[PDB]
């Protein structure tokens, strides 16, 4: 909330304005590494990605069960 | 025709009363400018105590007349203006119930405990606090002084936090629990604060139970060094003392506490005679894991089968908290061949990886 | 004595310099120069004792001054 | 008199302002000197009549 | 790292809100958090608790098999 400076009492709520140091860490697409593009590891990434874009479109599967889901 | 037109109006001034007496509340308040907070040291006359500000210095101040000059005593939390700065009003219980809560219910008397893996504990507690609770005229007239504290130590990854939570719910006590890291973690350097309000709070609601897990983050430097930086660490133990000696031990407040290294414990205190009854706990055995396995196993949609008994033949040098996640270690193969009711192949190669897990 | 009286704010006497003045490094943080007044002992100061000051000033006011075992062989 | 004098001398100068204390790095020309400030930083001066 | 002093307390008193962070929000809304390190016998296993970052992946060595791929 904002507030005085000598009287301190709330005046005005405001937003969660967050800071360039944070901003500058979202991303373009700059990343062009296909799957393809890697050797080896096709099981710890067919592990990773049933972490992360199933969860992201897929969850149902979990979700009509409901379990403990996992989160990172 | 010229009714209505005045109707509307009765109507408007209403609705103008209501808007009035906000505009004209709000300034009402904001000639009242804020004031400072503070905390007391110590009393030295109804004119002069002294104080200690949020923000450093301890200052000494007098007092306005309303307030009763029998409550200001040490401990309280304090407020006052800003030029003259003399004390003027208080506010107590410094609420924080992502703390600590009540279980009102576990004053039942009547409350359900009926996980697996440990009976002769469960069983015991009940004999180490249940009497000093009810009907403690005896102790006395006998001849001996019951504890006033409890100490239960491990290994980790145990589940005992649901344990102490429950066997004080079917007793019939007001159960309360607080980890140790808030109380450090929110509050750097005005934590004691909370201890003796905790038990205050505790008090007027007697009879009642305490549970405080992480207990060994009090100790920090634990006077490493004698340096007066670490105030907070130090003090954070001398509070915690002196309230638990100022019970009696009467029968209508008792202690538990609980870690994983009672070796790196601080017997400075809470050895000798405070948390005098030590007690340790063990792991499951070969029918145990079945009495674990039938609760959060059960608890989904499997196909219904009897492979327990011949997997946990194979387990062995298996640890308690690692459950949560093995059923969810097989749950993340029956989703992917796009199952409903799994099947014991994902249980009988559930641990095979997790045996690797526990390398690190 | 009416500024000995309230709002004074604290210190902590660190040596004299003189019969009637000497020095503070306060709580507030900073070290200060500073005459004490008459009518005040002087034999009970020269440590880090503790000590009350005059807000505006700075100046000097007044002192300020502040396990059970149960056994026995019976 | 002279014992009420004092007092009313003394008491005119509790009144009176602090003083700090600092230490000297050297001395520049004259009627110039410049000390820092034990917890803080630098401040170049001027001095009195005596010294 | 058990301390009073400034720099060892404004480090560890992020990660302190880093738990709380991860233990704020559910496994509803569709973040996905990981991580990476060189080193894991020197780490902090509260991160590790049951919830919080309970997945893993053992990145091992390539077998020689997959040396035959990185190359080509
Ligand atoms: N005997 C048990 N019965 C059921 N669950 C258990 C048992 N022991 C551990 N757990 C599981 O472990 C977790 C609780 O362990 P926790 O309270 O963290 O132990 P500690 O308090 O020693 O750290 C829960 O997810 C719980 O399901």
């Amino acid at each position: 909330v904002g507030v005085n400076k000598d009287s301190y009492l709330i005046l005005d709520t405001l937003p969660s304005e967050f800071d360039s140091r944070v901003k500058a860490m979202e991303v373009d697409e700059k990343p062009t590494e296909t799957y393809s593009d890697v050797g080896g590891l096709d099981k710890q990434i067919e592990e990773l990605v049933e972490a992360i874009v199933l969860p992201m479109k897929r969850a149902d599967k979990f979700k009509d069960m409901g379990i403990r889901a996992p989160k990172g | 025709r010229y009714d209505d037109q005045l109707k509307q109006r009765r109507q408007n001034i209403r609705d103008l009363e209501k808007l009035y007496d906000k505009t004209e509340n709000d300034i009402k308040a904001l000639q009242s400018i804020g004031q400072l907070i503070g905390e007391v040291m110590k009393e030295l006359s109804e004119e002069k105590y002294i104080v200690k500000a949020s923000s450093g210095p301890r200052y000494i101040v007098g007092v306005r007349n309303s307030v009763d000059r029998s409550k200001l005593k040490k401990g309280v939390r304090v407020t006052l203006d800003i030029t003259t700065l003399t004390i003027m009003r208080i506010l107590p219980r410094e609420t924080d119930p992502l703390v600590y809560n009540m279980t009102s219910f576990e004053q039942g008397e009547i409350t359900f405990d009926g996980i697996g893996g440990l009976t002769e504990q469960i069983r015991e507690l009940r004999e180490v606090i249940e009497l000093p609770l009810k009907n403690p005229e005896i102790f006395q007239r006998v001849g001996i002084k019951p504890p006033k504290g409890v100490l239960l130590y491990g290994p980790p990854g145990t589940g005992k936090t649901l344990l102490a939570k429950a066997v004080a719910a079917t007793i019939g006590a007001n159960f309360i629990f607080s980890p140790a890291s808030g109380i450090v973690d929110k509050y750097i350097g005005e934590s004691a604060r909370i201890i003796r309000e905790m038990f205050a709070y505790a008090k007027e609601h007697e009879p009642c139970i305490i549970f405080m897990d992480e207990v060994d983050a009090i100790g920090g430097r634990r006077f490493s060094e004698g340096t007066s930086a670490d105030r907070e660490i130090q003090r954070t133990l001398m509070e915690l003392l002196t309230q638990m000696d100022g019970f009696d031990n009467l029968g209508q407040t008792k202690i538990i506490m609980a870690t994983n290294r009672p070796d790196t414990l601080d017997p400075a205190l809470l050895r000798p005679g405070r948390l005098d009854r030590k007690v340790e706990i063990p792991l499951p055995n070969e029918a145990g894991r079945l009495e674990i396995f039938k609760i959060h196993t059960a608890k989904v949609k499997k196909t219904g089968e009897f492979d327990f008994e011949a997997a946990v033949k194979m387990s062995d040098g298996f640890n308690g908290a690692d459950i949560r996640n093995c059923a969810t270690e097989a749950g993340f193969f029956a989703i992917r061949d796009d199952r409903d009711h799994i099947n014991p192949d994902d249980l009988m190669k559930a641990v095979r990886k997790v045996a690797e897990v526990k390398k690190l | 004595k009416r500024i000995q009286s309230v709002p004074l704010v604290i210190g902590q006497f660190l040596e004299p310099i003189d019969q009637n003045t000497g020095i503070v490094s306060s709580t507030t943080g900073m070290s200060y120069v500073v005459r004490i007044l008459s009518t005040l002992d002087r034999e009970l100061l020269k440590p880090s004792m503790s000590v009350a000051l005059h807000r505006h000033s700075n100046a000097l006011v007044d002192i300020l001054p502040p396990e059970k075992p149960d056994v026995t062989y019976a | 008199n002279d014992k009420v004098r004092f007092i009313k001398d003394e008491l005119r100068l509790l009144q009176e302002p602090g003083s700090y204390v600092g230490e000297v790095i050297k001395i520049v020309s004259d009627k110039k000197v410049l000390v820092k400030v034990q917890p803080e930083g630098k401040y170049i001066v001027d001095v009195a009549k005596d010294i | 790292f058990d301390s009073e002093k400034s720099g060892d307390r404004e480090v560890q008193r992020t990660m302190l809100e880093l738990l709380n962070q991860l233990d704020g929000f559910s496994s509803d809304d569709r973040v996905k958090v990981l991580a990476a390190t060189n080193r894991v016998d020197v780490l902090d296993p509260a991160l590790l608790r049951s919830g919080r970052l309970d997945r893993k992946i053992e990145f091992p060595l390539p077998s020689e098999d997959s040396r035959a791929q990185i190359l080509q």
